[PDB]
């Protein structure tokens, strides 16, 4: 019934800004106070901002006073963060929460979260390369060096799935991301790797 | 203003009982909430005012505390409940509401020792500058393991970086992948290069290794 969906995040580059948005639906959105939490890549949730239902009061986390701004409208039922001078720490997950109607020291309806990414890296594709007496033998694929997330990996076109381990991906200090993708066997094998960002696609057989 | 949730993982096997804590540094004007949080996925609000079940919770959700002291309770745990538990708090004033760090409540099975696996950087990627060395652990049990690089015996510290897959849906172990970076010109300098792997599987740690 109650539903809090997002939008607005997106990746940009240090110094910019980026304004998110929380359509609500299903609950009378003006008696309501509203917040936005945060969740950084492999961090734990992390309160970010208030609006009281009237939209009158005001509050942020020290890390992001002078810089965000959170406002809403009673009208569109929508709430809003404003992000200015944005920095490679503020990356995170961010999620809109409605205080509990049984409870307001507490979230009883979240979004599903909107992806703020702020780097300075490029788009791009990425290369690709193979990892090449035993009772079992492994083999793979590098996916090296692309930027942003996501890319997606299957094997032989998706007929092949058993044994295959495909490995979250790790922010390289170059500020590019890089993952592998293997299997072990105990036939030709081709890893599909698929960049929408870069519309770059490759097929490797290893 | 701090909340400390332990352990900070719970290995237990479904239909067992599994029982978090989260405690205030203070004590808390409002009774905390819970929250059940898998990867990808936003927060779902499981306990509120510290022992009430939200709408559409099932009753093996249980909570209790107040004060300093807060615990949840799942009374048999279902192959859905693995997930990560967060505590909650927040007052009237000042309005900002405070987090656990979170308990990974995880599957337990039997110990199984990870199959070991190196990779030389291949050809075509030295091609371009830069040379990876991987090593996979695969499918191994506990999660606990040690992953130490070696170049010509000088053991590597701070150039890897590790990634780790989620418990697998059917075997309910681990596999992990650890990437060694150096500059093309280094690895060219080198000879052996080795990945030796700890593990409660393994009676002795396990080497492998290759010769550039």
């Amino acid at each position: 019934l109650i539903n809090l969906v997002e939008s607005g995040g997106g990746v940009v580059q240090p110094g910019r800004s980026l304004r998110l948005s929380c359509a609500a639906s299903g609950f009378t959105f003006s008696r309501y106070g509203m917040h936005w939490v945060r969740q950084a890549p492999g961090k734990g949730l992390e309160w970010v901002a208030v609006v009281s239902s009237d939209g009158r009061t005001t509050y942020y986390a020290d890390s992001v006073k002078g810089r965000f701004t959170i406002s809403r409208d009673n009208s569109k039922n929508t709430l809003y963060l404003q992000m200015n001078s944005l920095r490679a720490e503020d990356t995170a997950v961010f999620y809109c929460a409605k205080e509990g109607g049984d409870n307001k020291f507490s979230f009883d309806y979240w979004g599903q979260g909107t992806l703020v990414t702020v780097s300075s890296a490029s788009t791009k594709g990425p290369s690709v390369f193979p990892l090449a007496s035993e009772s079992t033998a492994a083999l793979g694929c590098l996916v090296k060096d692309y930027f942003p997330e996501p890319v997606t990996v299957s094997w032989n076109s998706g007929a092949l799935t058993s044994g295959v381990h495909t490995f979250p991906a790790v922010l390289q200090s170059s500020g590019l991301y890089s993952l592998s993708s293997v299997v072990t066997v105990p036939q030709t094998y081709t890893c599909n790797v698929d960049h929408k960002p870069s519309n770059t696609k490759v097929d490797k057989t290893v | 203003g701090q909340l400390t949730q332990s352990p900070a993982t719970l290995s237990l096997s479904p239909g067992e009982r599994a029982t978090l804590s989260c405690r205030a540094s203070q004590s808390v004007t409002n009774y905390l909430a819970w929250y059940q949080q898998k990867p990808g996925q936003a927060p779902r609000l499981l306990i509120y005012g510290a022992s009430n079940r939200a709408t559409g919770i099932p009753a093996r959700f249980s909570g209790s505390g107040s004060g300093t002291d807060f615990t949840l309770t799942i009374s048999s745990l279902e192959p859905e409940d693995f997930a990560v538990y967060y505590c909650q708090q927040r007052d009237n004033w000042p309005p900002d509401a405070t987090f656990g760090q979170g308990t990974k409540v995880e599957i337990k099975r039997t110990v199984a020792a990870p199959s070991v696996f190196i990779f030389p950087p291949s050809d075509e990627q030295l091609k371009s500058g830069t040379a990876s060395v991987v090593c996979l652990l695969n499918n191994f049990y506990p999660r606990e393991a040690k992953v130490q690089w070696k170049v010509d015996n000088a053991l590597q510290s701070g150039n890897s970086q590790e990634s780790v897959t989620e418990q697998d849906s059917k075997d309910s172990t681990y596999s992990l992948s650890s990437t060694l970076t150096l500059s093309k010109a280094d690895y060219e300098k080198h000879k052996v290069y080795a990945c030796e792997v700890t593990h409660q599987g393994l009676r002795s740690p396990v080497t492998k290794s290759f010769n550039r």
